[PDB]
């Protein structure tokens, strides 16, 4: 008898129980961060145990089920996934080495503490205080010490913990099969079964730097971007000819950006869009919005919402002693059964959070109508795109003003995109070169071209071409300036901001162009779009079976991703890059060093 | 549903092949899934199908119960004492009725 019925019986049996657990687990996630009890803490400690038990078991059995005599294909991919041979190739040993080092990392991580210079009573748990002046004001020192401070205490105590895990991690996703732990990570992207549209382990290589490529005309002129929009900063300390200190990331490796641009500011005289004081005066609520995101989306033809998702969706803050944090979720417990968390409080970032929830609503009922092991969409790209859609376009004035922020009075310009686009100029264009260096230097490791020893080193002559940082104070071995944050702290990677930025504006396109829309691709809007929204409601059916080029060349009709709308959609852009630069020095040489 | 956890009733999910209209299936035992025997417990390639209903008040609309009664009204040959009410008038005398 052939294994393709076991294995679908199997994955079915799967389902059923690890279901129970799995929406009791969605629940225990659920109450844990809503109830604070020793017992409940017990039940994370003890009952939430028994959920890590069941699925290795049938890891393990699922991998004594084979792949060779299977019809039907579903069920290859799902032992690739259910096999999970994976780690458990190698010895547990080593897998216990690293297992003990992530709880040692993982205990003193939560207890950390570092504080003030000369007064070590006003201490500042990273949270309230000095960072957040680094932000809000300019202090240059205050950074200093606290960047300093957040790795000295955590990075040097596992410095030969963190170095033994990474080289120890390229050792057994060498023995992976794959090339390296970071090709271990690579193991998403894998498509094959369908005629034409193979991607392979290798071939990735290339086109993204071609991409990048198509990036580097405009990126090593965004190089020449924020290099020179830091001009107006500091004569004094940083020469013309200098290469800029490492204490202006933004972040514990630069994940955000915009702190010297105010200060650079041609045009600062204006205020931005601030209407506290009229929602002070009329004092409207989430409640009022609510509604008010429900008839927007009935505009484009969107249902209401059932009574098990709300009566145990707390909407309020619990405050007494029901200690609750106030970070927004979108949530779903499974089996028709979805809920929600939210604070409440007037803010107009509050209420586009709570319409990228309800687009999320509709855009991941878009997959709750698949098998339960495979509801996804057609691949992960479109995910962080899709959902920030329509929240981006609520983002311009229109709809904005159609939630009736604003008086009908008000006429329409062109300033008001040029200053927009100058405010997105101003706010957002930091990530992109520590993202693909991130994704670059992940690629080339993971086939073997940039050591580990002189990752600092190769990462100045990198970096004075990336975004201009390097050590004041160089760091060897021993001082210690990467891990002050808990991301990399935990050696994730960096695709999916490339994705979402040059995704958005595709789908952007292809829906008005669909819709028989034309203009640039920052004004391309998908509001009032029904005869489209039986489309757009369609991309958001896909599954998980076929390649990404079937599921393009259906949605939208061009099988890939577009940079020509990279190196024309910035022609724009890549020009006001050029144009508020036209009178700017275009560059800012590199080879002054602080300490010589 | 019960809150407490309606580990009680028990709900089946599987068996071997098709069957014929009206009748009733109780079958509970070991199916035989590959090549290699069962000898009638759970093993290689084999499966227990009965699980229970475990109903917290949580669960959702479509796994929420829906009695569905089938009035299979099997027509055959009887006086049928079971055919419906008959309903009736007041009388008049002295008339043309």
């Amino acid at each position: 008898s052939t294994t393709e019925d076991l294995a679908k019986t199997f994955l079915e049996k799967f389902n059923y129980e690890a279901e129970e657990l799995s929406y009791q687990n969605s629940l225990a996630s659920w109450n844990y961060n809503t109830n604070i009890t020793d017992e409940n803490i017990q039940k994370m400690n003890i009952a939430g145990a028994k959920w890590s038990a069941f699925y290795e078991e049938e890891s393990q059995h699922a991998k004594t089920y084979p792949l060779e005599e299977i019809q039907d294909p579903i069920i290859k991919r799902q032992l690739r996934a259910l096999q999970q041979s994976g780690s458990s190739v190698l010895s547990a040993d080593k897998r216990e080495r690293l297992n003990t080092i992530l709880n040692a990392m993982s205990t003193i991580y939560s207890t950390g503490k570092a504080c003030n210079p000369n007064n070590p009573q006003e201490c500042l748990l990273l949270e309230p205080g000095l960072d957040d002046i680094m932000e809000n004001s300019k202090d240059y020192n205050e950074r200093l010490w606290a960047w300093e401070g957040w790795r000295s205490e955590v990075g040097k105590q596992l410095r030969p913990l963190y170095e033994e895990y990474v080289a120890l991690k390229n050792e057994m996703a060498r023995a992976n099969n794959y090339e390296d732990y970071g090709d271990y990570w690579r193991g998403d992207y894998e498509e094959e079964w369908a005629d034409g549209y193979n991607y392979s382990r290798n071939q990735l290589i290339e086109d993204v730097e071609h991409t990048f490529t198509q990036i580097k005309p405009l990126y090593e002129h965004l190089h020449a971007y924020v290099r020179a929009k830091l001009m107006d900063a500091y004569p004094s300390r940083i020469s013309p000819t200098g290469c800029l200190p490492a204490h202006l990331l933004g972040d514990m490796w630069g994940r955000f950006w915009t702190n010297l641009y105010p200060l650079m500011v041609p045009f600062g005289q204006k205020p931005n869009i601030d209407v506290t004081d009229a929602m002070v005066n009329q004092s409207w609520d989430a409640r009022r919005i609510f509604k008010e995101a429900e008839k927007f989306f009935v505009s484009v033809g969107l249902p209401n919402m059932t009574e098990g998702f709300w009566q145990n969706s707390m909407l309020t803050e619990p405050g007494d002693n029901r200690k609750v944090v106030c970070h927004p979720t979108a949530w779903d417990l499974g089996k028709h059964d979805f809920r929600i968390k939210m604070c409440t409080k007037v803010t107009m970032d509050d209420f586009l959070t709570a319409h990228h929830e309800m687009g999320h609503i509709q855009y991941d009922m878009a997959y709750a109508a698949q098998p339960f092991l495979l509801r996804n969409g057609a691949n992960e790209g479109f995910h962080e795109a899709v959902g920030e859609i329509m929240s981006l376009s609520a983002a311009t004035p229109n709809h904005l003003k159609n939630i009736g922020l604003l008086p009908p009075d008000f006429s329409e310009d062109s300033e008001t995109d040029i200053n927009f686009l100058l405010k997105q100029a101003l706010t957002i264009v930091g990530t992109l070169p520590f993202t693909y260096m991130l994704e670059k230097w992940r690629w080339m490791v993971f086939k073997g071209e940039i050591p580990k020893e002189q990752w600092m080193q190769k990462w100045w002559e990198m970096k004075r071409d990336i975004v201009g940082v390097v050590e004041p104070l160089p760091h060897d071995e021993t001082y210690c300036d990467p891990a002050a944050l808990f991301h990399v702290a935990n050696d994730y990677s960096f695709i999916r901001y490339y994705t979402r930025t040059i995704y958005q504006f595709q789908f952007q396109e292809a829906l008005c162009q669909i819709a028989k829309h034309e203009g640039p691709l920052y004004k391309c809007d998908i509001s009032n779009s029904r005869e489209a929204g039986q489309k757009l409601h369609e991309m958001l059916s896909l599954g998980r079976s076929k390649p990404w080029t079937f599921a393009l060349e259906r949605v939208v009709g061009a099988k890939t991703m577009d940079v020509r709308p990279l190196l024309n959609y910035f022609e724009p852009l890549f020009t006001w890059l050029k144009e508020q630069n036209r009178n700017s020095f275009v560059g800012w040489n590199t080879d002054w060093s602080p300490y010589a | 549903s019960k809150v407490g956890g309606n580990y009680n009733y028990l709900f089946r999910l599987f068996r071997k092949s098709n069957l014929k209209p009206f009748e009733r299936d109780i079958s509970t035992e070991i199916y035989q899934a590959g090549s290699t025997p069962c000898n009638g417990v759970e093993g290689f390639n084999c499966y227990f199908p009965l699980q229970s209903y475990g109903f917290q008040p949580t669960n959702g609309v479509g796994y929420q119960p829906y009695r569905v009664v089938v009035l299979s009204f099997e027509l055959l040959h009887a006086p049928a004492t079971v055919c419906g009410p008959k309903k009736s008038t007041n009388l008049v005398k002295n008339k043309c009725v």
